[PDB]
Parts: structure tokens; C-alpha cells; sequence
RNA sequence: GGUUGCGGCCAUAUCUACCAGAAAGCACCGUUUCCCGUCCGAUCAACUGUAGUUAAGCUGGUAAGAGCCUGACCGAGUAGUGUAGUGGGUGACCAUACGCGAAACUCAGGUGCUGCAAUCU
RNA sequence: GAGAACAGAAAUCUCCAGUAGAACAAAAGGGUAAAAGCCCCCUUGAUUUUGAUUUUCAGUGUGAAUACAAACCAUGAAAGU
RNA sequence: AAGCUCGUAUCAGUUUUAUGAGGUAAAGCGAAUGAUUAGAGGUUCCGGGGUCGAAAUGACCUUGACCUAUUCUCAAACUUUAAAUAUGUAAGAAGUCCUUGUUACUUAAUUGAACGUGGACAUUUGAAUGAAGAGCUUUUAGUGGGCCAUUUUUGGUAAGC
């Protein structure tokens, strides 16, 4: 629970980016039974950032859909377009903490094509849909943006 | 296993000792302060805990099994029978145990049996096991 | 019926190490404490003046003062949904300085070095920590080791 | 070797068991100072008997040790009444010794109705020099093996000086 | 040892042996503990012990503080050191004693600046005094007596260097009642008696006593006394010379040495076994079943 | 390097058996007038340092020694355990997934380090 | 364990081994070896004043306890207690 | 409920790093205590039997106890070792360094202890993640029969106990 607020993830098939070192895999780690997580690839990461991509700005929530919205509040750090966006989070830049915080947590519908699978709360390797799936965790997001 | 095969053709080992006490409510009062007294002793076992441990002479096989065998209807709760690697009541497979008697090694002691060790003083380690050191026979 | 004194259920936590009974040795009195000094709390049972309550076992504590043969503690005790601020009166043999604090000390000392060191040559530091970052690329060479195949191995029984 | 590794007698205690307080012990105790020129100590029962009849911390026997020519002399002296023949037992594994006599009178010592008739214990413990090891406030330690006192070489000391016999096998 | 006696396994596994310098029979733990340990608002000042020692016939005094590594010698008075004053003889008595302990007393007052100030009594009636404090002045420099595991007798000679030491002017605080001289049954002080051993007059009296009623004894102790052509009348003299020497100058003469550290290294390393290697070893069990086992 | 006095950590310092120790030091050791304590000058007190001894203490070395200390993919990723499932099983219980992970065992290495002052062929 | 007249399974004397296997009013658990146990010596600090603190807690009371301050004392050569 | 003082601020049913505490699970029992199966070898001027005997502190058998090195088995109120989960503190501006004032405390000592004056260094100023901000104050309702599930778990043969 807490954890799972601490990473912004307050409701069923939201999403964010998260940073990996020793001090947030114990974070994953700790709630595995809950989410479904990998790397994610550029593609994923443009359409994530193009399509359901917003700011917090004062709170509010605000779509991207223009640059001078980024250059705006993220500008400070170098960072101003969406493009910069996405450059910083996919090379976790040096200020990935602010440009990925910037991103208000994603908010995908449920998968298209279903879930794979015929139950969710057991480990991606035991046929189930939690845990670190890896590199199809891209099938999936995208399959639900 | 004694009338089929002789009161000497075996060695039957109970490994299993019942310490753990079972209470008991006997029978005014109902369930009002139910302590039970002593009413029974019982082995508390595992599985793969040995129960029963046997030993004899190859030539007898059968016979201990058939024993073995006929004692699970005594319990509850299914147990199996298993052939043992180990020499006897030894700690040792069957080869090892060859190994290390027909060299020197190994010496003869009420029921069982004494090992000479590479540890401790050369002397008194020389007065026990003498038919080693000669490395043959 | 119930029973709740002093040192009640402290059976082993007063209890004294093995074969370490008897004298404390000199050392535990040599020590010297300061008023703001960090100290870790534990009962010596051979010590029966002056002695902490169970609940302080294990504890870290502030020091605020300084007497003949003691050092007052304040410990924070949270009882309800809020903490409290406990004194204690502790004998110098319960108490010993912390090392909670080295290694921030040390990162300071350090911390101040690594700066000057770089400040008066032309920049560029980088003093925070930072959390185990994952490995990197790696190219592991066969030369002397190549691959050894395992497979996994039948039941057997042994015993 | 031996040097200085000799063999002294370390002191003589002499004892008196009476089964009981009172005159009878008292006399008993006179019998020892009298006879040792010290004055000498009291032993009372350590706990009772009834069949023995003895009550706790009652008094029921004196004592005394002696050091140095004194010992030699007593020694000699009831060694004289035991006709200089001892018996293997005896000597302690520790390598002292002692024997009993009966009748105090029977080594010097005249009579005396009022002061009557008692039976003694003899107990020599030996030793060698540096015994002061063990028996010193610091640095107390132990004698080594080879210096520490034996059944042996007591009775070949014995056996020795005196020109006594044994006994026995 | 005996067969039936000696240990087990079991009784050695589980033995908790004391401190060294318990097993040694050298150090009194319980009296050291409290000795030693400060005032904890008192911070790191150190508590000062007057150490005597008495050894088979050397005087030993240290004032020595308390460190968490080791403790530490401020300064260090050998009796042994008393021939460079005028004392040749009986460096174990009583006024050796006093005289070591005021030699102690001296030398570190001195070299703590309390020299000039702070004298003690000069004059030495053995009336019984600590040393005061001076009116607005340092206050004396404290210290306490480590006896050791000495024991308590009114007479002892660990308090005569206690009264050489507060003589010569540390405030060393103590009583009179174990000073020699002193009625058991009346709390009082015979000052003309403390006086006698102070100078040595128990043993100049013993010396005259012997000089016409044995001179077998006589000459066989108290031989040095006469090859020096010292009678007794003059041990006072002797000692209250000894007395002015020691203040007059007492800043310790280490000895000229001869034959440097390096030297007494390597003429002792020809008397110190060194141990074995294991391979060395082997081949002493190797060779010990060539030999006891092949059937000679 | 030895040794002493005062130590710190308090067995790699302890224990059992045996051998070796120069020099100095400790020591054992002589004495009983004196202070002092004893049934006993053994302990404790004093006096000598003279009359004697390395025997013991002490120090060190030996031992497929007892013990103790260290280490290791030795055993063992075993036992146990946080977490998951509309997993298996009549049950007792047991697998599996993401993690944490012993103790015994076995084998090897070791057997006091060291502070202050004095002293020493 | 081994030794000494009466003296025995058990009386009193001695030596050796002895990590506590004893004792410390009492229940049990902690603790303790030049002591905290045993023998002796001197004692009244089991006293005076009024606060703080820990346990139980409401952070009330009560019980019990802890470390200081200000007295007067005890003991010890003393540090101290 | 009413608000009040402030606000990037300080905040946390979370991780990480560093440093503590603990005696449960497991384990152990040829380690202490307590229990338990088997033999083997010892030891008696000495627990009792029996042959020789006038006896023997006699010898020989014998069963007991003890001792030695072994063997099978155990503990909520046993234990050397000793987890996982939980758990205390710390990660700076209320910080680190220099200079040298105050006192009746404290030191042999202007020595220390406490509190200071004067000076040196800014946000990679000192881990992660989050933060619809944080802190504070008053007053008052209802409530003070609880029940269930997984896991740990006591009593009971058991119970929808
Ligand atoms: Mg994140
Ligand atoms: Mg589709
Ligand atoms: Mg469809
Ligand atoms: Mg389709
Ligand atoms: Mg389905
Ligand atoms: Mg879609
Ligand atoms: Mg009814
Ligand atoms: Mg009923
Ligand atoms: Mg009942
Ligand atoms: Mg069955
Ligand atoms: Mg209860
Ligand atoms: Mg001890
Ligand atoms: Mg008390
Ligand atoms: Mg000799
Ligand atoms: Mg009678
Ligand atoms: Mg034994
Ligand atoms: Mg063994
Ligand atoms: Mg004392
Ligand atoms: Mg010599
Ligand atoms: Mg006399
Ligand atoms: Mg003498
Ligand atoms: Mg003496
Ligand atoms: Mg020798
Ligand atoms: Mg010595
Ligand atoms: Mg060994
Ligand atoms: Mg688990
Ligand atoms: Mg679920
Ligand atoms: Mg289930
Ligand atoms: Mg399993
Ligand atoms: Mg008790
Ligand atoms: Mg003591
Ligand atoms: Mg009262
Ligand atoms: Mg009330
Ligand atoms: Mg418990
Ligand atoms: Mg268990
Ligand atoms: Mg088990
Ligand atoms: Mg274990
Ligand atoms: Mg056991
Ligand atoms: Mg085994
Ligand atoms: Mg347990
Ligand atoms: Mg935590
Ligand atoms: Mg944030
Ligand atoms: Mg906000
Ligand atoms: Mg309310
Ligand atoms: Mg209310
Ligand atoms: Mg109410
Ligand atoms: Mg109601």
C-alpha cells in the first residue's frame, strides 16, 4: 500500500516511469503481487508520452498536446519539447527526477487484446500477469494505450 | 521375523522413543477451567523419520521386509519400506565401510564400532587400532 | 493470576553472555560522556544499581546530563499515537557511545576534504550517495572457460 | 636433580576426637598444650549425630599444629611408641603421614588421675622448600610436578633418617 | 596429574578464565575499579595513584594515571636509586621507604612546577600532617596510594613511603592510625616513636643490642655496616643527609647504559627458542610412524 | 629481544605431559631486637641482602595432545522463513513463483597481541 | 580422591583436585569468586530537607525503584562506598 | 465543527546506506542442565550374593552401582550457536573548522565543563520515492455487547466451541 502510493500508483491500470537502483527495486520488489512492470522500449515511451501524457502544473493536470507547456516548467533543466521529454526519460537523464515527476501517472484503459492468461494475481512466469515480464511489458502497455 | 528366520537372525531397532504426554478431560462442571491429566504417551515423528531399523544378513532380505511389512498394519497413517544403503546400523555405504576395514581403520566394540581418527595424540592412537599402520592389510 | 513487575519476562535479556560473567572490565568506566553524546542502552545484569527498564533495552538515546557514576538519557517513547520524552538515569556500565553517527562524521571530515580538494582545483565534485546502480555492459571471454553443462539429477535415497 | 629440592617436615597436627564437651574435652585440650607448649584449638561438631551423640557446633575435640624443631621432636617421640614400624598405607598419595597412638603417656608426659588417660593422632604433612608459592597472598601458584611431594619419596625419606620400617605391601 | 582427577572436554570448553593479571595474582580488580574510575563530571581528569611496591628488596614508586590503552607513569622513584644520595644499606626498610617515597615526592613536584612553592615539613618531627593548601595559590598536586595487594598492618612500610611522599609535600590524604607508634588502645599518636623509624632507630637499636649480646649474628647481618665502618649512632645522620641530597637535587639520573637496545636484542635471541612450521611438524609425525610403527 | 612495576583487550593468554632458560630482574631463601598477626613468624609484620638456589615460581619450546580462536562455493542455497495463487491432496501435509537464509557437520590455518616507566650481555 | 587411635556409611585432623556443580530468609528467574558466598572488626546512611526521574499510567494516584542537590554521620590507610 | 499561524515548506503505516538490540523458527544433545535405548571396556581394603576357606586390607566367579571412550532417542517452563518477519538511532545551517571571553562548578594548573563574542565554506548542503502543503488551538457527538478470513496460536476428542 504504501509503497504503491509513494510510487503513484492509486488506482487499477495507472502507470509511471520508475529509475532502477537497489533503493526502488526493494520498491518493486515489494509489491509484485500488484503490478505488472518491464522495460519498456522507445516506441512505448513515445506513444505513452504523445497520447495520455500530461503535467502537473500547480497540480491541475495538464495535457501536453503543445512544447511551450514543457519548455514552460521543465525549461530549467534544459528540456523544451515533448521530444525532450522522452529523451530524458528513456536515457534516465541526469534530472530524470524532475522530468519524470513532471509526468502526471499515466491512466491506460484495459488491454484490447485481454490479458493473455485466465488469472491475473499469480507471477508472469507461473502464467500469471504480475511481476517484471520484461520486454513484453511493451505488448501489453501498448495494448492498453 | 524370529519364527521364520531364528531369534539370531536379526537385529530389530525401535527408533523412535514416545516423550510427548497426551492429555485427557475426564468426566458439575462442563468445560469450566478442562486441564486434562496424563492419559498416554505417544512418539511425536516426521516424515522420512525412521521408525523401525533392522539389520541382518543379505540372505534374509525378504524375511525383514515381510516384518517390517507386517508391522505398518499396526500404525496409522502410511509408512514404506526402504533398503538402506549404509552397512548396518554404520553410517557408512556399503563400499566406504569395505574401504575402510580391510585397510587398517576400523575396530571391533560391543555392539558396534570405533574409527581411528587423524586427530589427537599419535601415541595412544598407535596402542588403539595397531593393524594399521602398515597401510595393507 | 497476571504478573507485570519490574523486570518481568527478562530472563535472557538480563542474562550475561557466555563466559562472560563477573567484573566489568575497567575499560566501561574509563569511557568518558558529554551532555548531546548518542548512546545505545544495555542492561548489565551484574549491575543492579541504576539499572534500565526493559522497554529502553536495545535502545538509542540523547545525552542531557552528568553525574557522579551516571549520565541521564532522554530516549522517546511513543505510547498512544504520539511519542513522549523519557529521562533516564542510567549507570555508565548500561550505556555505550553509538557508532549510529561514525560513518556520518567520517562523511563529513571527508565530505569537507573531497571539496577543497576539488573547489581550489577547478571543480567539478558530486558528494550525495547514491543507492547500487545496476551493472553495466560486459564482454566475458571463453579463453580458459568454456560452458560446463548441467542437467538436473534422478531421486535418489541414501540412508 | 636435587639441590634445595629437600625435604622438611612442614608442620605436626596432633588431634583429639572426643565424642563430646565438657570436663572430658577440656582435660583433652590441657593434654595438648601441655604437650605442645602452644596453646591449642577447638573443633566443634559440623552438624549431628545422636548415635554419635553430638549436637551442632557442640566441641568435641582439640587440636593443635606444630612447626619446626618442636615437630621433629613429638614426632621422633611417638614414632618411638609405634617402635619406628609404620605401614604402607599411611602416606597419603600427597605424601604426607600419619599414625594414631592410644594412651598419651606412652611418649614422655607422666600421669595425673584428674587429668586421665587420652588417644592421640599423628599427621605430618611434608614438603619441600618454595612451598611459600601456593601458600603466599600474591602471585599465588603451583609447585611443579617435579618438586611437588609423593608417596615415594616420603617413605624412602622415611625410610631414610629415623631407620624405621614399613610394612606391608 | 592424577588419572582419576584431570579434565574433560566438557569442563575446559565451558571455563571462563579471569583476567590475566588475576591469573597472574598481580592485580586487585575490585580496589583497582575503584582506584581508578572519575568523577563523570569530572571529565577526562585522570586520578593519580602513588604506587608502592615492595619486591624482594627494591623499592618501587610510580605516580601512575589511567588510560583506556594503558596506564602511564607520570614519574618513577626506585629505592634502588638511594646510593646517589648517601644509602648503600637495608634499602627494604622503613626509612628507605620514606625516603623512596619523599625522592617521589620531590622529583615530580618538581617537574610540575610546584617545586618552589609547596616544600612539605622540612623539618621531619613526625608529628602527623597532610600537606595544606597554599592561601590563592595552586592547589597541591592530589594523590591517591595504591598499596596493592600489600596487607594492612599498623606498622607496614607501604605506609612509610606514604609518609616520605607527604612529607615532601603531595597531598596524599590519609590517617594515622597504621603509622608505626601508634596505641591500639587509646586513639593516639606517639610522635617519638615515628620519629625513630622515619631515621631508622628501630634498626640502629637492633644493630647496637646485637653489638654485646652476639657478635656471631652481629657480623653475619649488619656485615656491610661494619666493611663501611658504620656503627649505628650514625644512621640518623646517614638518613637526615639522605633527606637533604633528595630535595637538593632529585630531577632521576637514568643509568649510562653501555651496550645499546640493538645489542641486549641480539645476545638475548640466542637464548629464545622459536617455534615450528607445520611442514616441520609433519615431518615429525611422519617420521614418528616410520619409526613406533613398522614394527621398529 | 629478556625482565620488572602499573596496565588494556580478557583462553591464539586456559588445561595435561615433558624439556630448555645466558645476563639482569623477579623468586625461592636467612633472621626475630623492633611495629604487627597467628593454635603455628606457614600466612601476615618487621630486620638482613648478609648466609644458599634455579629446585620450584616465572619465561619459552615440544604434542597426527584436550580446549579455545580464525576461515572456506565443507555441508547447504539444506533446515527455517516474508510474500502469491479459485496451486496438489480426503486429510496429514506437499510442490511451485519473487525473495531472505541458518546451525551442526567436514576440511584447512593458528595458539597471545599490545601501552607507559625502569632495567639488562 | 588419598591419608590419621577408639571411629563404624556419618564425629574430629591433613593434603590434593574443584567455573561454582554451593551459599546468598523466602517462589522462581537473573546476578555474584582476592564476591554478592564464609569468619572477623568498627557501626546506625533503616537518618535530615524538599524537588526531578523509571515501571504500572490518563503519561492521575498509590506501591516500588533510580540519579542528583543541601545536611549530618558511618566505615576504610585510602580511592571510595 | 470552528478555525489560527505560516508555507516550499516541513512532511511519511515506504526503500536504501550505516550503526544497534532481540533468543523465537531451525538447530543441538559422542556441549551444561533434565530425559532416554543398547551394549563394550575399566575400577573397589568398600552394596549384596556364591566356590575355596581358621581368617585375610584373601584369590577366583557374580550382579549391582559408579568411571572411560562409544550408541539409539527427546524439551513450553533446556541450551553453546542462532535466523526470516518484525524493531532503536543516524543520513548536516539547530551543520563542520579557527580564534579566544564568562563562572561561585571543576582541575595540580585559566586545566576542564557548560554558555558565548570574532572568522572560513551554500545548495550534489550531502541517500531513495513521494508530498491536493505543513504546524498549532479550542470545543463537542456517537462508541465503549463486536463478529469473520488467511497466517501465528492456548484450552478442548471435538464443535457453526
Ligand atoms: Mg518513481
Ligand atoms: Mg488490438
Ligand atoms: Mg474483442
Ligand atoms: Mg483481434
Ligand atoms: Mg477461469
Ligand atoms: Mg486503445
Ligand atoms: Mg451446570
Ligand atoms: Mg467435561
Ligand atoms: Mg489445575
Ligand atoms: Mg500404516
Ligand atoms: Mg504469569
Ligand atoms: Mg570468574
Ligand atoms: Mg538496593
Ligand atoms: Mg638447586
Ligand atoms: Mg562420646
Ligand atoms: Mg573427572
Ligand atoms: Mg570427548
Ligand atoms: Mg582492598
Ligand atoms: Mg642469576
Ligand atoms: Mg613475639
Ligand atoms: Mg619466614
Ligand atoms: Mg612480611
Ligand atoms: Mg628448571
Ligand atoms: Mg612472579
Ligand atoms: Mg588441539
Ligand atoms: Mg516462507
Ligand atoms: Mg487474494
Ligand atoms: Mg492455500
Ligand atoms: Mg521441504
Ligand atoms: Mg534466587
Ligand atoms: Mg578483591
Ligand atoms: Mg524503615
Ligand atoms: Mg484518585
Ligand atoms: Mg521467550
Ligand atoms: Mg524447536
Ligand atoms: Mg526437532
Ligand atoms: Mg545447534
Ligand atoms: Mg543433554
Ligand atoms: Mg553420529
Ligand atoms: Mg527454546
Ligand atoms: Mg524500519
Ligand atoms: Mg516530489
Ligand atoms: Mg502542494
Ligand atoms: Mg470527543
Ligand atoms: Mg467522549
Ligand atoms: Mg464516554
Ligand atoms: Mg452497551
Amino acid at each position: 500500500r504504501k509503497v504503491l502510493q509513494l510510487l503513484r500508483l492509486t488506482r487499477i491500470n495507472s502507470g509511471t516511469f520508475v529509475k532502477v537502483t537497489k533503493a526502488t527495486l526493494e520498491l518493486l520488489k515489494l509489491i509484485e503481487p500488484y503490478v505488472a512492470y518491464g522495460y519498456p522500449s522507445y516506441s512505448t515511451i513515445r506513444q505513452l508520452v504523445y497520447k495520455r501524457g500530461f503535467g502537473k502544473i500547480n497540480k491541475q493536470r495538464v495535457p501536453l498536446s503543445d512544447n511551450a507547456i514543457i519548455e514552460a516548467n521543465l525549461g530549467k533543466y534544459g528540456i523544451l519539447s515533448i521530444d525532450d521529454l522522452i529523451h530524458e526519460i528513456i536515457t534516465v537523464g541526469p534530472h530524470f527526477k524532475q522530468a519524470n515527476n513532471f509526468l502526471w501517472p499515466f491512466k491506460l484503459s484495459n488491454p484490447s487484446g485481454g490479458w493473455g492468461v485466465p488469472r491475473k494475481f499469480k507471477h508472469f512466469i507461473q502464467g500469471g500477469s504480475f511481476g517484471n515480464r520484461e520486454e513484453f511489458i511493451n505488448k501489453l502497455v501498448k495494448s492498453m494505450n | 521375523m524370529t519364527t521364520v528366520s531364528g531369534r539370531d537372525a536379526f537385529h530389530l531397532r525401535v527408533r523412535v522413543h514416545p516423550f510427548h504426554v497426551l492429555r485427557i478431560n475426564k468426566m458439575q462442571q462442563g468445560m469450566r477451567g478442562a486441564w486434562g491429566k496424563p492419559h498416554g504417551l505417544a512418539a511425536r515423528v516426521d516424515i522420512g523419520q525412521i521408525i523401525f531399523s533392522v539389520r541382518t544378513k543379505d540372505s534374509n532380505k525378504d524375511v525383514v521386509v515381510e516384518g517390517l511389512r507386517r508391522a505398518r498394519y499396526k500404525f496409522p497413517g502410511q509408512q514404506k519400506i526402504i533398503l538402506s544403503k549404509k552397512w548396518g546400523f554404520t553410517n557408512l555405504d556399503r563400499p566406504e565401510y569395505l574401504k575402510k576395514r580391510e585397510a587398517g581403520e576400523v575396530k571391533d566394540d560391543g555392539a558396534f564400532v570405533k574409527f581411528l581418527s587423524k586427530k589427537g595424540s599419535l601415541e595412544n592412537n598407535i596402542r588403539e587400532f595397531p593393524e594399521y599402520f602398515a597401510a595393507q592389510a | 493470576g497476571k504478573s507485570h513487575g519490574y523486570r518481568s519476562r527478562t530472563r535472557y535479556m538480563f542474562q550475561r553472555d557466555f563466559r562472560k560473567h563477573g567484573a566489568v572490565h575497567l575499560s566501561t568506566y574509563l569511557k568518558v560522556y558529554k551532555v548531546g553524546d548518542i548512546v545505545d542502552i544495555k542492561a548489565n545484569g551484574s549491575i543492579q544499581k541504576g539499572m534500565p527498564h526493559k522497554f529502553y533495552q536495545g535502545k538509542t538515546g540523547v545525552v542531557y546530563n552528568v553525574t557522579k557514576s551516571s549520565v541521564g538519557v532522554i530516549i522517546n517513547k511513543m505510547v498512544g499515537n504520539r511519542y513522549l520524552e523519557k529521562r533516564l538515569n542510567l549507570r555508565v556500565e548500561h550505556i555505550k557511545h553509538s557508532k549510529c553517527r561514525q560513518e556520518f562524521l567520517e562523511r563529513v571530515k571527508a565530505n569537507a576534504a573531497k571539496r577543497a580538494e576539488a573547489k581550489a582545483q577547478g571543480v567539478a565534485v558530486q558528494l550525495k550517495r547514491q543507492p547500487a546502480q545496476p551493472r553495466e555492459s560486459r564482454i566475458v571471454s571463453t579463453e580458459g572457460n568454456v560452458p560446463q553443462t548441467l542437467a538436473p539429477v534422478p531421486y535418489e535415497t541414501f540412508i | 636433580q636435587n639441590p634445595m629440592r629437600d625435604l622438611k617436615i612442614e608442620k605436626l597436627v596432633l588431634n583429639i576426637s572426643v565424642g563430646e564437651s565438657g570436663d572430658r574435652l577440656t582435660r583433652a585440650s590441657k593434654v595438648l598444650e601441655q604437650l605442645s607448649g602452644q596453646t591449642p584449638v577447638q573443633s566443634k561438631a559440623r552438624y549431628t549425630v545422636r548415635t554419635f551423640g553430638i549436637r551442632r557446633n557442640e566441641k568435641i575435640a582439640v587440636h593443635v599444629t606444630v612447626r619446626g624443631p618442636k615437630a621433629e621432636e613429638i614426632l621422633e617421640r611417638g614414632l618411638k611408641v609405634k617402635e619406628y614400624q609404620l605401614r604402607d598405607r599411611n602416606f597419603s598419595a600427597t605424601g604426607n603421614f600419619g599414625f594414631g597412638i592410644d594412651e598419651h603417656i606412652d611418649l614422655g608426659i607422666k600421669y595425673d588421675p584428674s587429668i586421665g588417660i587420652f588417644g592421640m593422632d599423628f599427621y605430618v604433612v611434608m614438603n619441600r622448600p618454595g612451598a611459600r608459592v601456593t601458600r603466599r597472598k600474591r602471585c599465588k601458584g603451583t609447585v611443579g610436578n617435579s618438586h611437588k611431594t609423593t608417596k615415594e619419596d616420603t617413605v624412602s625419606w622415611f625410610k631414610q633418617k629415623y631407620d624405621a620400617d614399613v610394612l606391608d605391601k | 596429574a592424577f588419572q582419576k582427577d584431570a579434565k574433560s572436554s566438557a569442563y575446559s570448553s565451558r571455563f571462563q578464565t579471569p583476567f590475566r593479571r588475576r591469573r597472574e595474582g598481580k592485580t586487585d580488580y575490585y580496589q583497582r575499579k575503584r582506584l581508578v574510575t572519575q568523577h563523570k563530571a569530572k571529565y577526562n581528569t585522570p586520578k593519580y595513584r602513588l604506587v608502592v611496591r615492595f619486591t624482594n628488596k627494591d623499592i618501587i614508586c610510580q605516580i601512575i594515571s589511567s588510560t583506556i590503552t594503558g596506564d602511564v607513569v607520570l614519574a618513577a622513584a626506585y629505592s634502588h636509586e638511594l646510593p646517589r644520595y648517601g644509602i648503600t644499606h637495608g634499602l627494604t626498610n622503613w626509612a628507605a621507604a620514606y625516603a623512596t617515597g619523599l625522592l617521589i615526592a620531590r622529583r615530580t613536584l618538581q617537574k610540575l612546577g610546584l617545586d618552589e612553592t609547596y616544600k612539605g615539613v622540612e623539618e621531619v618531627e613526625g608529628e602527623y600532617e597532610l600537606t595544606e593548601a597554599v592561601e590563592d595559590g595552586p592547589r597541591p598536586f592530589k594523590v591517591f596510594l595504591d598499596i596493592g595487594l600489600q596487607r594492612t598492618t599498623t606498622g607496614a612500610r607501604v605506609f612509610g613511603a606514604l609518609k616520605g611522599a607527604s612529607d615532601g609535600g603531595l597531598y596524599v590524604p590519609h590517617s594515622e592510625n597504621r603509622f608505626p607508634g601508634w596505641d591500639f588502645e587509646t586513639e593516639e599518636i606517639d610522635p617519638e616513636l615515628l620519629r625513630s623509624y622515619i631515621f631508622g632507630g628501630h634498626v640502629s637499636q637492633y644493630m647496637e643490642e646485637l653489638a654485646d649480646d652476639d657478635e656471631e649474628r652481629f657480623s653475619e647481618l649488619f656485615k656491610g655496616y661494619l666493611a663501611d665502618d658504620i656503627d649505628a649512632d650514625s644512621l640518623e645522620d646517614i638518613y637526615t643527609s639522605a633527606h637533604e641530597a633528595i630535595r637538593a637535587d632529585p630531577a632521576f639520573k637514568p643509568t649510562e647504559k653501555k651496550f645499546t637496545k640493538e645489542q641486549y636484542a641480539a645476545e638475548s635471541k640466542k637464548y629464545r627458542q622459536t617455534k615450528l612450521s607445520k611442514e616441520e611438524r609433519a615431518a615429525r609425525v611422519a617420521a614418528k610412524i616410520a619409526a613406533l610403527a613398522g614394527q621398529q
